[PDB]
C-alpha cells in the first residue's frame, strides 16, 4: 500500500513543504533521510539507512523551488524530483494550459511512470494546488487530464484552496476559478475545498494568535492530510480505507465536494483548564464557527458525514455521542438519510510539530461532511465572473493565447448545471 | 530572467546615473566592479542586471546614448563612472537643438545603426531575457527624437518581449522651453502603439514632494533624480530577492491593463519622512497604506479625486504578516467606495518581499492606473493649439520634411486617447 | 447536583470576588486550582489536579474585571469566563437594556449554554447584582428575560442590593430601582433584598469596627450564600433543598422577597467572654437591630421563617427554642399560620477566612423570613421617584435612548399594585 | 477609552503647556519621551492620552493652534517642548487684533482646513474614543474666534462623542481690554448649543484664592495656570487608575445636567495650603469636605450663597473609607438644608480612586452645578449694554460682514440663558 503526492505552484509547494516535515517527525526520520515498518506508504528505502519520499515538486518559476534546494531539507529528495521552468504563467490559465504548460507536461509524466513502477499496491495520488493562479490551475488541470486517461480507475484526491469573496489578492481571480471547474468536475474522485478567510478566523479566535502568516495556515492543512491517511499507516479498533470512505460519502457521481473541519485546536495555556472529552469534541466539529470554508450549514441539509477519531477513544460512547447529535433539530439531515455516519477509530495519537501553534493532545477528530450548503460558495462567485465578463475586460490577454471567446460560455454553463444539481437533490 | 538597460538624452543619463549608483550598493558591488557582500541572497540573482567578467569583476547591462559629448564626459568622470564598459558610451558630435524633426530624421538616422549593433550584442549575451528599460524625457529633442526611433526599431525585432518606459512629461507651471508642446505631442503619437506600459512623472510634482513632505528648502536635480530611482529599483525587487508572494513584470501587465490603450501609470512611494520627524513615527503596515493613497503624495501632477481608480498595485518590502496586508486593503476599498470603479471587484494587486531596503525595516510602492490622466493630456494639448493655429515656430521643423498632415494627426490621435479614458470613467 | 452563578457589574463582580475566595478555603483548593468528593456542586475537574468554578464574570467596562485577571486568583478562572465590554452604560437603564445591551448579551448566553451542557442535574442559578446602576440593572434584567424562556421551570435566585433612603451615592438612583421591578416581579423564583446602610450599623455595633469599607461588607454576604447551599454540599440530621425551601416559604406566587439575617457575628476579643448556645442565637436572629434591611418587623406580621443551623446542634432543644419564641406577643405571626418554622440542622461548622473580620465559632444560624415589614422599603422609594418625576428631570437622557414617556407609568403602576398585595395579605 | 486634546490661542497654549508638564510627571515619562516609572498601574492605561512610537517612546495627543507665530516659539523652546510632534504645531502669520470678526470669517477660515486634517488623523488612530478637550479664553480674538469655529465644525462630524471645553470668562475688576464685552457675548451665543459640558473660570477669583489661602505675594501667570491644571487633571483620574467606585466623563454628564442647556460648571479643589501652615493641619476626609463647599474657595467670581445647588460631585484620591465619605456628605446636606434644591433628593455624586497625587495622601475635586451663575452673565451683559447703545467700536467688526442683527441676537440669546436659570432657582 503506497501513495504518491504531486505539488503544483507556489501554493502547492508551500503546502507540500509543511506536510513533508510533518511526516518525518511522525516516523522518526531525520532531515538527511536516515532513521535513528509502516513507512512504505510514503517512503522508499535504499540499501542501508536511506529513505526518500514518494514526492514530486513541480513549478514554472525557479524562485520558490530553489528555496527547497537550499533549505534544511535539501538531502531528503532526489535531485530529479524537483522540476522547475523558466517563465511563469503570469496568472494566465490560457498560458498554463496551452502555451507554457505543454513544454513541461511531458517531463513530469515520464517521472510519474518511474515512481509508479516502484509501488506494488498503488491506491492513488494526492494533489495540492490552488485556484488562484494559472500556473497552479492551468497546469494542474492539464496534469490530471493526462493522469486520468493513462491510469483510469485509481482514486485521485485534490486539496484545493478556493478564492475568498472579500479577502483576495489578485484582480483576475474569478476568470481562473471558473475555467478550472470543468476539469475538476469530470476528472477527480474527491475534491476538498479550503478557504483562506476561514482559516484566519480559526487562528484569531480559537488559537488566539495575533498575526497569522502563511507559515501557520499551512500547518493546519498538514494536520488534515495526516489524519485521513493515518488509517493506512497504523492499526486500530476500526478501519476505514480510501475506497471504503468514498463509498459511504459520495451518493451521486456529481456530488463529491466534502467540507472539512478539525478538532481540537487549542492554545497551550487555555488547554490546561479544559478537559477534552469525546462528548464535546464531536460537538465542536458541528460548530459553524469552526467550518474551514466561509459557509453556513444552517442553510443546508446534511447528506452524510465521516468521523475519524484517533487517540484514546472506545466505541461504547461514540454511538452515544452520535446519538446525541441526531436528536438536535438544529443539525438537519435529509429524509432519506436515517443513518449518515461513518466512524473510524485509530490507536495513534496525533503528533505535534515543534515550532507550531498547537498543544499536545491525547484525542483528535477529523470531520468530513458532504452537505448541500456549499451551493453558495459558487453562486456568489459566478456573479463576480459574470459582472466582469459583461464589459469583456482582460479578455484580450487570454484570447491571444489560443482560447476562444466561446470558451467562457461553457465555464459558466458548467457551473450553471453543477449548481442546479445540489438544489435538485436538496 | 535578466534585463538590459537603455538611456537617452541628458535627462535620461542624469536619471540613469543614480540608478546604477543605488542598485550597485544594493547588491554590495564596489565602485570598481568588485564584490564585498555578506548575504548569499545578493548572489542568487546578481545576473539579473550585471554581466560576468574575468578576474571576479562585474559590469552592468547599460547602454548610454547621446547626441552631444558634453554629458558623457561628466558621467564617465563621475562617481561610479568606471563601472561601465567603454564600448557602451555611444554619442555623436552635432546635437539636436531641441528639434524633434532633427532627432528622428536628420541626426538620429546616422547614429541609430551604431547602437542597435550594441543592443543586439547584449541580446545575444542574454540567455532568456524578458524586457528592455528606457529612460527619457518628453521635452527635449534627443530623448524624444531618438527614443521614439529606438522603440520603433526595438519593437519590430522583438514583438514578444516586454518594454518599459519611465517618461517625464512636461508641465505648464515649470515650463522651460518655448517649443515644448510640439515635442511632447508628436512623441506620444507613437508611445500608444509601440510600448507595453508607461510611467508618467512631472517635474512640477517632484518639487511639491520635496518642499512639503521632505521639508527640503533647496531641491536640486541631485535630489529629484533620487526619488525616481527608488521607484524603478522597487518595481523589480521581486526578481532579485525571494518572498512569500511574488510579482514579476508580466504579472503586473496583465493585472493592470483592461484594454490595450489604457497603460499610463502614476507611481508613489512610502515612507518619505524628514530627518527630524522620523523619530516621532511608528513602524507598521497601516501607516504605510494610507500614505500611498494620499493625493498629496502621488508623484504626477494630476488629482485622482477628479476620477475613479481602475486598478492599483502594492509592492511591499520587509518581514511582515500576510493578513495585515489583506485587512488594510479591504479597509481602503470599503471606506473609499466612491473613488473605485464598481464593475471590477477587488481592484488591488499585492506582493510582499523579504529583503527590505538597507537601513530600513519596511517600504511600499504604489502603481495606480486611474482615469485622472485624461486631464494631464488636455493641458498639454491646449498649449499645442495656440501654436499650430498661427504656425509659430513651424518653419524650423518643416525644413526637415514634415508636413501639416503630420501635425494634423498629432492632435487627432492624441484626441482619441482622451476620448477613451473619459469613456470608461 | 450543580448550580451556576452569574456576576454582573462592578457590584456583582466585587461580591463574587469575595465568595470564590471563601469557597476555595472550604474545600482545600489552592488559587492555582489544584487540590492538596462534594466539590462537584460548584467545581469541574479537568484530568488531574485541576478544578475550575462554574462561574461567569460579566461587565460592560474593562476596569473592574481586569483587576481579577492580574490578581492572585488569575489561575482559577477559565479565561473565556471573563466577559468585558468597551463602553459602560453610564448609569443609564435605557443604554443598558436597549443600546449597549445586545452587542454583549449574545456572547454570555452562548457561554451559559456551554456551562449548562456539562451539568447533569442542574439545580438552579445564583445571580449577583445591584439596583444602583443601569449596567447592573438594565443588563441583568435582560439576562433573566432570556434565561427564563430558554429554561422555563428551573429555579433562579438573586441577591440584590437595594438603595438606601438616606445614605445613597448617586443622583438618579430612584429612576433605576423602579424600572427593574417588572422583570424581577415576573421572572424570579426567589429574590433577596439587602440594604447598604443597614450593614453599616451591624458593623458598627456588633463587630465594633471603626471604618467598614466595601471589603468587609462583601465578606458578610459570602457567609449568607455559603450557608444556604451548605445543605447540598454536606450531610446532616435534616436536609432542606432549594426547591424544598421555596415550597415552605413562599405562600403566594407574587410574594417572594425574604429578609435575611445571620447569627452569630462577634469580634475576636469579645468572643471569649460570651458562651454561644442555641438558646440565644435563635433570639439574636429576631432582634430588629440585626435585620439586614432598614425595616422594622414591629410594624409587620410574620408569615413564615426558616432557620438553618450548622455545626454542633441537637434537635432536642431546637424545638424547645422555637417553642419559646412562640410565647412572645412582641413577635407576631399571622392567624392562618398555626406553625411557621422550617428547620434544617447540618453537620459542617462554618469556616473563618483568614484576614477577615469574624471569629471562629462552633455553631451558626441563618434566618430567612417572609414578612410584611418590607412593604415600607418600597413605599418610601416610590415617593422619591414620583417627586423627581414631577418636573421630568433627567428624563431627556432616557427618552433619546429608545424609551417613551409612558414607560415610567408602568414602573410606578406595577409598584402601585404590588404594595396592595402585601397590604391585602397583611 | 482615549481622548484627544485641542488648544487655541496664547491663553490656551499657556494653560495647556502646564498640563503636559504635570500629567507627564504623573505617568513617569522623562522630558525626551522616555519612560522610567516604577508602579505597573502607570502602564495599564497609558494610551488614554498618548500614542506609541518606534524605539519605546511616547508622544501626546495634543494640537497647538495659533494665529501668530510668537507663542509657538515660546512653547517649542520651553521645558518639555520636544515632547510634541513637529507636525502638530499649527499657526498662521497675520494675527487677530482682538477681533472676533477677523478670527471667524476672514483669517481663521483659511487656517481652519489645516487643523481639521490633523484632528481627523488623530481621530482615526484612536480605536474607540469618547471626547475632545478644548482649552481657550473668552476675551481675545483668536481663542474665541476659531475656538467657536472648530466647535461647530467638530460637532457636526461627531454628534455622538462627548465634548469638553474649559473656558475662562472675563471679569470687570481685572478688566484688561476695551472691547471685551463684544467678544465674550458673541461666543457664548453658540456655546449654548454646540458643547456638552462647560467649565467657567475667572482671573478675578484666581487672584482671590492666590493671595489669601495660598499666601502668595507674587501671583504671576505661572501659578494661575498651575491651579487650573490640577482641576483639569483631576476629573479624568478615574480613567487612568482603578478605584473602589468609578466615574468616567459620561457618567457625570447624565448625573449633573437636568435639562440640556444647564451645563455651566464651577470648579473647586482641596487641599490648598501654604508652605508653612501645612505642618499644623490634620489628614482626614471631614476637613476636605468643608473646604470643598466653602464659598471662599470657588474658582468663579460668583457666590453660591445667592442661590441653591442643583447637583454636585466629589472626586477623592488616596486610600480612604466608604462610610466616611458617606457620612460627611449627609452632614453637609442636613446642616445646609437651605442651600440645596428640595425636589432632587440626595444631590451629591461620589467617586473614590486609588492612586493619590505624588507627595500627598488625599485630595478632592468639587464640580458643583449651581443657579448662582446667572449673576456672572448679567454683569457682562451690563458692560455690553452701555457700548452697543452708541455703536462704539462697531465699525471695526462691521467691516468683515457682520450686521446689527447679529449683535441683537447676541443680547437676546444671552437674555434667554439668564431667564432659564432664574426660573428654576
Ligand atoms: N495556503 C497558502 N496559499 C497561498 C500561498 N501562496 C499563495 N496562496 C494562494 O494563492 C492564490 C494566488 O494564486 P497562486 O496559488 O499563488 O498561484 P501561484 O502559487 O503563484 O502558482 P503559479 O502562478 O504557477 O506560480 C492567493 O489567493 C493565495 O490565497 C501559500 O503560501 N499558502
Ligand atoms: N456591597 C457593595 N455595593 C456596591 C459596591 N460598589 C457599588 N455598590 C453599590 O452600588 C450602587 C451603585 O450602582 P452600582 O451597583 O455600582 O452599578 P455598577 O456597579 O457601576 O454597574 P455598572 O454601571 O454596569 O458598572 C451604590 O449605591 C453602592 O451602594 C461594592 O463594591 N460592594
Ligand atoms: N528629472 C529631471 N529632469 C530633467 C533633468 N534635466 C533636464 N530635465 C528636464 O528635461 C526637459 C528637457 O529635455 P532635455 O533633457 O533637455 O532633452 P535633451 O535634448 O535630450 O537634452 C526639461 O523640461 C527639464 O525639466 C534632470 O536632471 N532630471
Ligand atoms: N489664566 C490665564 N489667563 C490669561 C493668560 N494670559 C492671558 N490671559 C487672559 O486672556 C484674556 C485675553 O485673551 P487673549 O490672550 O487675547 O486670547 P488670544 O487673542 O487668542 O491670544 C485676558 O483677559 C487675560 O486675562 C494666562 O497665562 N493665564
Ligand atoms: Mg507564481
Ligand atoms: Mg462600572
Amino acid at each position: 500500500r503506497e501513495c504518491i503526492s504531486i505539488h503544483v505552484g507556489q501554493a502547492g509547494v508551500q503546502i507540500g513543504n509543511a506536510c513533508w516535515e510533518l511526516y518525518c517527525l511522525e516516523h522518526g526520520i531525520q532531515p538527511d533521510g536516515q532513521m535513528p515498518d509502516s513507512f512504505n506508504t510514503f517512503f522508499s528505502e535504499t540499501g542501508a539507512g536511506k529513505h526518500v519520499p514518494r514526492a514530486v515538486f513541480v513549478d514554472l518559476e525557479p524562485t520558490v523551488v530553489d528555496e527547497v534546494r537550499t533549505g534544511t531539507y535539501r538531502q531528503l529528495f532526489h535531485p530529479e524530483q524537483l522540476i522547475t521552468g523558466k517563465e511563469d504563467a503570469a496568472n494566465n490559465y490560457a498560458r498554463g494550459h496551452y502555451t507554457i504548460g505543454k513544454e513541461i507536461v511531458d517531463l513530469v509524466l515520464d517521472r510519474i511512470r518511474k515512481l509508479a513502477d516502484q509501488c506494488t499496491g498503488l491506491q492513488g495520488f494526492l494533489i495540492f494546488h490552488s485556484f488562484g493562479g494559472g500556473t497552479g490551475s492551468g497546469f494542474t488541470s492539464l496534469l490530471m487530464e493526462r493522469l486520468s486517461v493513462d491510469y483510469g480507475k485509481k482514486s485521485k484526491l485534490e486539496f484545493a484552496i478556493y478564492p475568498a469573496p472579500q479577502v483576495s489578492t489578485a484582480v483576475v481571480e474569478p476568470y481562473n476559478s471558473i475555467l478550472t471547474t470543468h476539469t475538476t468536475l469530470e476528472h477527480s474522485d474527491c475534491a476538498f475545498m479550503v478557504d483562506n478567510e476561514a482559516i484566519y478566523d480559526i487562528c484569531r479566535r480559537n488559537l488566539d494568535i495575533e498575526r497569522p502568516t502563511y507559515t501557520n495556515l499551512n500547518r493546519l492543512i498538514g494536520q488534515i492530510v495526516s489524519s485521513i491517511t493515518a488509517s493506512l499507516r497504523f492499526d486500530g479498533a476500526l478501519n476505514v480505507d480510501l475506497t471504503e470512505f468514498q463509498t459511504n460519502l459520495v451518493p451521486y457521481p456529481r456530488i463529491h465536494f466534502p467540507l472539512v473541519t478539525y478538532a481540537p485546536v487549542i492554545s497551550a495555556e487555555k488547554a490546561y483548564h479544559e478537559q477534552l472529552s469525546v462528548a464535546e469534541i464531536t460537538n465542536a466539529c458541528f460548530e459553524p464557527a469552526n467550518q474551514m470554508v466561509k459557509c453556513d450549514p444552517r442553510h443546508g441539509k446534511y447528506m452524510a458525514c465521516c468521523m475519524l477519531y484517533r487517540g484514546d477513544v472506545v466505541p461504547k460512547d461514540v454511538n452515544a455521542a452520535i446519538a446525541t447529535i441526531k436528536t438536535k433539530r438544529t443539525i438537519q439531515f435529509v429524509d432519506w438519510c436515517p443513518t449518515g455516519f461513518k466512524v473510524g477509530i485509530n490507536y495513534q495519537p496525533p503528533t505535534v510539530v515543534p515550532g507550531g501553534d498547537l498543544a499536545k493532545v491525547q484525542r483528535a477528530v477529523c470531520m468530513l461532511s458532504n452537505t448541500t450548503a456549499i451551493a453558495e460558495a459558487w453562486a456568489r462567485l459566478d456573479h463576480k465572473f459574470d459582472l466582469m465578463y459583461a464589459k469583456r475586460a482582460f479578455v484580450h490577454w487570454y484570447v491571444g493565447e489560443g482560447m476562444e471567446e466561446g470558451e467562457f460560455s461553457e465555464a459558466r454553463e458548467d457551473l450553471a448545471a453543477l449548481e442546479k444539481d445540489y438544489e435538485e437533490v436538496g | 530572467r535578466e534585463i538590459v538597460h537603455i538611456q537617452a538624452g541628458q535627462c535620461g543619463n542624469q536619471i540613469g546615473a543614480k540608478f546604477w549608483e543605488i542598485i550597485s550598493d544594493e547588491h554590495g558591488i564596489d565602485a570598481t566592479g568588485a564584490y564585498h557582500g555578506d548575504s548569499d541572497l545578493q548572489l542568487e540573482r546578481i545576473n539579473v542586471y550585471y554581466n560576468e567578467a574575468s578576474g571576479g569583476k562585474y559590469v552592468p547591462r547599460a547602454v548610454l546614448v547621446d547626441l552631444e559629448p558634453g554629458t558623457m564626459d561628466s558621467v564617465r568622470s563621475g562617481p561610479f563612472g568606471q563601472i561601465f564598459r567603454p564600448d557602451n558610451f555611444v554619442f555623436g558630435q552635432s546635437g539636436a537643438g531641441n528639434n524633434w524633426a532633427k532627432g528622428h530624421y536628420t541626426e538620429g538616422a546616422e547614429l541609430v545603426d551604431s547602437v542597435l549593433d550594441v543592443v543586439r550584442k547584449e541580446a545575444e549575451s542574454c540567455d532568456c531575457l524578458q524586457g528592455f528599460q528606457l529612460t527619457h524625457s518628453l521635452g527635449g529633442g534627443t530623448g524624444s527624437g531618438m527614443g521614439t526611433l529606438l522603440i520603433s526599431k526595438i519593437r519590430e525585432e522583438y514583438p514578444d518581449r516586454i518594454m518599459n518606459t519611465y517618461s517625464v512629461v512636461p508641465s505648464p507651471k515649470v515650463s522651460d522651453t518655448v517649443v515644448e508642446p510640439y515635442n511632447a505631442t508628436l512623441s506620444v503619437h507613437q508611445l500608444v502603439e509601440n510600448t507595453d506600459e508607461t510611467y508618467c512623472i512631472d517635474n512640477e510634482a517632484l518639487y511639491d514632494i520635496c518642499f512639503r513632505t521632505l521639508k527640503l528648502t533647496t531641491p536640486t536635480y541631485g535630489d529629484l533624480n533620487h526619488l525616481v530611482s527608488l521607484t524603478m529599483s522597487g518595481v523589480t525587487t521581486c526578481l532579485r530577492f525571494p518572498g512569500q508572494l511574488n510579482a514579476d513584470l508580466r504579472k503586473l501587465a496583465v493585472n493592470m491593463v483592461p484594454f490595450p490603450r489604457l497603460h499610463f501609470f502614476m507611481p508613489g512611494f512610502a515612507p518619505l519622512t524628514s530627518r527630524g520627524s522620523q523619530q516621532y513615527r511608528a513602524l507598521t503596515v497601516p501607516e504605510l497604506t494610507q500614505q500611498m493613497f494620499d493625493a498629496k503624495n502621488m508623484m504626477a501632477a494630476c488629482d485622482p479625486r477628479h476620477g475613479r481608480y481602475l486598478t492599483v498595485a502594492a509592492i511591499f518590502r520587509g518581514r511582515m504578516s500576510m493578513k495585515e496586508v489583506d485587512e488594510q486593503m479591504l479597509n481602503i476599498q470599503n471606506k473609499n467606495s466612491s473613488y473605485f470603479v464598481e464593475w471590477i471587484p477587488n481592484n488591488v494587486k499585492t506582493a510582499v518581499c523579504d529583503i527590505p531596503p538597507r537601513g530600513l525595516k519596511m517600504s511600499a510602492t504604489f502603481i495606480g492606473n486611474s482615469t485622472a490622466i485624461q486631464e494631464l493630456f488636455k493641458r498639454i494639448s491646449e498649449q499645442f493649439t495656440a501654436m499650430f493655429r498661427r504656425k509659430a515656430f513651424l518653419h524650423w521643423y518643416t525644413g526637415e520634411g514634415m508636413d501639416e498632415m503630420e501635425f494634423t494627426e498629432a492632435e487627432s490621435n492624441m484626441n482619441d486617447l482622451v476620448s477613451e479614458y473619459q469613456q470608461y470613467q
